[PDB]
RNA sequence: GGCGCUGCUGCAGUUGAAACGCCCGUAGUUGGCCCCCCGCCGCCACGAGGAAACGGGAGCGCUCCAGGCAGGUUGGA
C-alpha cells in the first residue's frame, strides 16, 4: 500500500456513525419481541461502553475477484451471519447471472438462469431454463426482473448454495424476454 | 483576424481580409485541384445563416483564379454505445458517416435540390439527378462538385438531368 | 421496343400507380386562386375537404368531393 | 408478411430469366442481397446491376444474360463446421465442379471454394448454379 | 470451347447452338428450333453473293411469340434496320 | 390496411415527397408556425386535424420540412401534448359509443361482434405503450370505468 | 437394412386415408429496412486438461491368415 491517506479535516467528525451504530445496538437491546441478542461474531460489544473512539464497531470485509464492497453494508445496522460482506462466509467456486424470478423469501430470492440445447439430428435448438436458489443480504433490495451476480458458497440450506454479489436494475414495465447471457 | 476562428494554416490569407456577416465568421478554408482550382467551411450553427445569402456571395469571390464552395463543419463519431465503465453512451444517429455524407453532398450545391441518386455498380459509382430547367448556372460547375465529393468522401460521382 | 427500366418514360410512368413507380412520389399539388371580388390571390390545396374562406369572404368557397376538389364562382391557375 | 427478401428476390430473378426478360425490379432491397449480387456478378452469372433511393427500402434494377439454371436460399441458416462442407457440395449442387454454396464467416461473405481455402466454417445463406 | 481433359483437349463429342435471343441450348430433337439469314444489301440496293447475317431461335422463345420483336431488336443492332 | 380484423387487403394511402425542403412560396419560418400550431391545440383540436388545417389554409404540405420536428414532438416541447395519445382515446371512444348503443338494444349481435374486435386492439396497444414507458405502469382499460375517464 | 411406408436432410392432406363450421386470443414459434470501428450472448477456428481396451492409423513376413507388439543401432508414432 504505497499511498498513505490523502488529507481531509472532516473525518473524525464524520465518524458520528459510531454513534449512528452505538445507537442501533441500544435499539436491538430495547425489541423484547425477540428471543436472542444478535450480534456480529467479530465484534467484542465493550467497544461500545468506551469513549475515546479508539476502537471499530463494525466489521467488514473484502470478497476479491474485482467485487467491491456497497456503502450500504459498510454503513448498516443490520446483522446477517449469511451476508459475504459483513457475515461468516466466503465465495469461490463459479460465478453466475441471471434475473429475478421471487423475491418473496425471508432473505432468499429466485434466479432464473436460461440456455439453449442443441438436438443434432433435426440441427436445431431448444431454449431451456433452470431456478437457483441464493440468499439476499439486506445490503441490497431488489424486484422480480432485475439482473443479479451470484457466487458460489458453501451449503447454507437444503437448497441454497449460491449469495448475492451484485445487482443490476431493470426498469419495471418493460417487455420480458429470454435474456439468456 | 476576426474573420477566422484559426490563427498563426495560413495558405489563403486574402480570402478573410476580403470577407470583411460583421456578426459570422468562417475557419479552415481549403484548396482542391482539377483547370480552375477550389471550399470554405464554417462553424455548423451558422450554415442557415451563411446559406441565406449564398448565391450572390460565392459570386462576389470567384479571387479569380478559384472556385468556392461552402460547407459545414460536421463530426463523425466512431462508435455507437461506447461503454465506459459501468454505461453505455449512445452515438448521436446525426453524427454516423451515411449521415454526413448525404449532408455534404447536399450541401455542395445548396440552392438547387437533387432529385434523386442512384449507385450504379458496373468499381461502384453515383449517379446524381438534377431538374433539366436549371441545366445551365450548373453545367459548367459539375466538374467540381465531382472532383470536390471525390475528394471530401472519396466516391466516384456523375451527374444527369431530369 | 427497347425499353429501359432504370429510365422510363415519364408520360407512361405517370398513369401507373403513385407506388409501383420507380420512385414513389404524390398525386396531389398545390395552386392559386383569385377571390372574384377581391384583386389579391390565395394558394390552396388541390384535394382539399376543410373549410376554405375567402381573406374578406366569411362564405366558404370550396366543395370536398371524393377526389380533386371543386369552388364555387373562383376562377384558377396552377402556381 | 415478408420475412426473407432475398428469397422473393431470387424467385424473382429466376421467373424473369426463365421468360426471357433482359432487366428486372426487385424490392426491397439490403446489405445482403447486394453482397449476394456481388458475389454472382463476379462469377459472371449476371450484368450490371442498379440499386435506386427513394427515402425508404430501395429498389434494385438487375440486367440478365441467360447464365443462371437455378437460384436459391438455405432456410434456417444452419451453421457448418469446416469438415462438413463438403457433405453439403455433394446435395445442393449439380457436380463438384462448378456451382456455388454461399457462406457467411467472421471473415465476410464468400463462396465455399474460399471457404475450404481459408478452412473455416460459418453458416449458409444460399447458393447458385 | 466445351470442356477440357486434364491436359488442355476438349473431351466433348459436339457443341450444340446457342439462341440468339435467349442464349439458351437448342440441343437435338428439339424440332420447333429455326435458323435462318438476312441479306446485308451494303451495295446501292442489290444484295451480295454469299454474305449475310444468320441467327438462331429455339422452340421456347417461339412457342410465346417472342421472337417477331426479338428478331427485329437483334436487327436493329447489327446495321439491317431501323 | 384493413386487414388485422376482416379480410379487406386494400392499399389506400399517402405517398409523401422525396424532396425534404421547405416550398417555393414557403414565407413561414418555424416560430411562426408553431405559433399557429400551439393556438389550435389550445382550442382544442386533435393533432390529425391540425395537420388538415395547415394543409389546407396555410398551403404547407409537411410541417417536418419547415420545422424539423413533428406536430405531436412540437405539442410535447410546449407541454400541450395529450395525457392519451389520440389512436387509443378514439378507440376507446368508439367503444364507450358501441356499449351505449347496446343498453338499449340487448338483441344485436353484429354490435357484439364488433365491440369484442375494438376492445381486443385496445387492449393490444395499451399494452405497446405502457412497455414502451408513453403511459403509466398502472394503465389498465377497465369497460365499467372507460364512460368518465374520456372527461379526463 | 429394404422403407422417402415416420420423412431434419425427405412423405402425404380437391377426388385415393387426411385442413378444426367460423371469429377473437395467452403461453409457444416467427418477425421489413437502416448506424461500425464499443460491451454481453450465440456461432467459427485454434489451444489447455482428463483412460485405457475398442475404433481408425505409422513401422514390423506369428511360413500366409484371424492375430500380436514385435524385433536386428531399435521401436510401440
Ligand atoms: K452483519
Ligand atoms: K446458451
Ligand atoms: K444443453
Ligand atoms: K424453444
Ligand atoms: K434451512
Ligand atoms: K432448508
Ligand atoms: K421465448
Ligand atoms: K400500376
Ligand atoms: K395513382
Ligand atoms: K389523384
Ligand atoms: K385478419
Ligand atoms: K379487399
Ligand atoms: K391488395
Ligand atoms: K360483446
Ligand atoms: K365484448
Ligand atoms: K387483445
Ligand atoms: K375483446
Ligand atoms: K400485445
Ligand atoms: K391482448
Ligand atoms: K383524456
Ligand atoms: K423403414
Ligand atoms: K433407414
Ligand atoms: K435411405
Ligand atoms: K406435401
Ligand atoms: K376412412
Ligand atoms: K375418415
Ligand atoms: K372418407
Ligand atoms: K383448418
Ligand atoms: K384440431
Ligand atoms: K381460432
Ligand atoms: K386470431
Ligand atoms: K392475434
Ligand atoms: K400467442
Ligand atoms: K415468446
Ligand atoms: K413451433
Ligand atoms: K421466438
Ligand atoms: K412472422
Ligand atoms: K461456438
Ligand atoms: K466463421
Ligand atoms: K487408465
Ligand atoms: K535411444
Ligand atoms: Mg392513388
Ligand atoms: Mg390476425
Ligand atoms: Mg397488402
Ligand atoms: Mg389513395
Ligand atoms: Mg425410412
Amino acid at each position: 500500500r504505497h499511498p498513505l491517506r490523502p488529507d481531509p479535516d472532516r473525518e473524525r467528525r464524520a465518524l458520528e456513525r459510531a454513534e449512528n451504530l452505538r445507537k442501533a445496538a441500544y435499539e436491538m437491546a430495547e425489541n423484547q419481541h425477540e428471543r436472542a441478542y444478535h450480534k456480529q461474531s467479530q465484534i467484542f460489544q465493550g467497544r461500545f461502553l468506551r469513549k475515546d473512539n479508539a476502537r471499530c464497531l463494525r466489521f467488514y470485509k473484502s470478497i476479491g475477484m474485482g467485487y467491491h464492497t456497497p456503502i450500504t453494508a459498510i454503513n448498516g445496522t443490520y446483522i446477517d451471519k449469511k451476508c459475504p460482506f459483513t457475515g461468516n462466509v466466503s465465495i469461490r467456486g463459479r460465478i453466475l447471472r441471471g434475473v429475478v424470478h421471487s423475491a418473496k423469501m425471508q432473505r432468499s430470492i429466485i434466479v432464473r438462469r436460461d440456455y439453449l440445447h442443441f438436438v443434432q439430428k433435426y440441427k436445431r435448438y431448444e431454449r431451456r431454463h433452470k431456478h437457483v436458489a441464493a440468499h439476499l443480504s439486506p445490503c441490497f433490495r431488489v424486484k422480480e426482473g432485475d439482473i443479479v451476480t451470484i457466487g458460489e458458497c458453501r451449503p447454507l440450506s437444503k437448497t441454497i448454495r449460491f449469495n448475492v454479489i451484485k445487482v443490476e436494475p431493470v426498469s419495471e414495465a418493460a417487455k420480458k424476454r429470454f435474456s439468456p447471457f | 483576424r476576426k474573420i477566422r476562428k484559426p490563427f498563426e494554416s495560413e495558405l489563403e490569407k486574402q480570402v478573410a481580409g476580403t470577407l470583411l456577416l460583421g456578426t459570422l465568421y468562417i475557419s479552415s478554408v481549403k484548396e482542391i485541384a482539377v483547370d480552375k482550382k477550389a471550399v470554405v467551411y464554417v462553424p455548423y450553427p451558422m450554415l442557415q445563416s451563411f446559406q441565406k445569402n449564398s448565391e450572390a456571395l460565392i459570386l462576389k469571390l470567384e479571387h479569380s483564379g478559384h472556385r468556392f464552395i461552402i460547407v459545414a463543419n460536421r463530426t463523425i463519431m466512431k462508435n455507437a454505445y461506447v461503454f465506459t465503465g459501468k454505461k453505455s453512451i449512445r452515438r448521436p444517429r446525426s453524427r454516423t458517416m451515411t449521415s454526413v455524407y448525404n449532408c455534404i453532398l447536399d450541401d455542395i450545391c445548396y440552392p438547387i435540390h437533387v432529385i434523386g441518386k442512384r449507385t450504379l455498380y458496373p468499381n461502384p459509382r453515383l449517379q446524381v439527378v438534377l431538374p433539366k430547367a436549371v441545366y445551365n448556372e450548373v453545367s459548367e460547375r459539375t466538374k467540381t462538385y465531382s472532383a470536390v465529393y471525390k475528394a471530401l468522401t472519396e466516391r466516384d460521382t456523375e451527374f444527369i438531368f431530369m | 421496343m427497347n425499353v429501359d427500366l432504370l429510365y422510363p418514360d415519364p408520360v407512361e410512368e405517370q398513369r401507373k400507380h403513385k407506388l409501383k413507380r420507380l420512385v414513389q412520389g404524390p398525386n396531389s399539388y398545390f395552386l392559386e386562386i383569385k377571390c372574384a371580388g377581391c384583386q389579391d390571390i390565395v394558394v390552396v390545396y388541390s384535394h382539399a375537404n376543410t373549410p376554405v374562406f375567402c381573406p374578406g369572404c366569411t362564405s366558404q368557397i370550396s366543395i370536398p368531393t371524393g377526389g380533386k376538389c371543386a369552388f364555387t364562382s373562383q376562377v384558377e391557375r396552377y402556381r | 408478411v415478408r420475412i426473407n427478401v432475398l428469397r422473393d428476390a431470387l424467385k424473382s430473378i429466376c421467373n424473369a430469366q426463365r421468360i426471357g426478360k433482359k432487366q428486372v425490379i426487385v424490392r426491397p432491397s439490403s446489405k445482403v442481397i447486394i453482397e449476394f449480387l456481388q458475389l454472382m456478378q463476379k462469377n459472371g452469372y449476371i450484368s450490371d446491376f442498379a440499386v435506386v433511393d427513394n427515402h425508404r427500402s430501395n429498389r434494385i434494377v438487375v440486367n440478365l444474360i441467360g447464365r443462371l439454371n437455378k437460384a436459391g436460399v438455405i432456410s434456417p441458416r444452419f451453421d457448418i463446421p469446416a469438415n462438413d462442407i463438403e457433405k453439403w457440395v455433394v446435395n445442393l449442387l449439380p457436380s463438384r465442379l462448378f456451382g456455388h454454396i454461399i457462406l457467411t464467416t467472421s471473415q465476410g461473405i464468400m463462396d465455399h471454394i474460399e471457404a475450404q481455402h481459408r478452412q473455416i466454417g460459418g453458416k449458409v445463406i444460399g447458393y447458385f448454379y | 470451347i466445351g470442356m477440357k481433359n486434364s491436359s488442355g483437349v476438349v473431351v466433348d463429342a459436339y457443341i450444340p447452338r446457342k439462341c440468339s435471343a435467349t442464349n439458351r441450348l437448342i440441343g437435338p430433337k428439339d424440332h420447333a428450333a429455326v435458323q435462318l439469314s438476312v441479306a446485308r444489301v451494303n451495295d446501292k440496293g442489290k444484295m451480295i453473293e454469299n454474305n449475310y447475317v444468320t441467327f438462331a431461335f429455339c422452340g421456347a422463345i417461339r412457342s410465346r411469340g417472342g421472337v417477331d420483336s426479338a428478331f427485329m431488336l437483334l436487327a436493329q443492332e447489327h446495321g439491317l434496320m431501323e | 390496411m384493413g386487414r388485422m380484423h376482416s379480410k379487406g387487403k386494400g392499399i389506400s394511402r399517402s405517398a409523401i415527397p422525396y424532396t425534404r425542403a421547405p416550398a417555393p412560396w414557403n414565407k413561414y419560418t418555424p416560430e411562426d408556425v408553431c405559433e399557429q400550431i400551439c393556438k389550435l391545440a389550445k382550442k382544442g383540436t386533435p393533432p390529425s386535424r391540425i395537420g388538415l388545417i395547415l394543409r389546407d389554409q396555410f398551403a404547407i404540405g409537411q410541417v417536418k420540412n419547415v420545422t424539423g420536428s413533428k406536430i405531436v414532438r412540437i405539442l410535447k416541447a410546449k407541454g400541450l401534448a395529450p395525457e392519451i395519445p389520440e389512436d387509443l382515446y378514439c378507440m376507446i371512444k368508439k367503444a364507450v359509443a358501441i356499449r351505449k348503443h347496446l343498453e338499449r338494444s340487448r338483441r344485436d349481435k353484429d354490435s357484439k361482434f364488433r365491440l369484442i374486435l375494438v376492445e381486443s386492439r385496445i387492449h393490444r396497444l395499451a399494452r405497446y405503450y405502457r412497455q414502451a414507458r408513453r403511459l403509466p405502469p398502472t394503465f389498465r382499460y377497465k369497460s365499467d370505468q372507460a364512460a368518465a375517464l374520456l372527461a379526463t
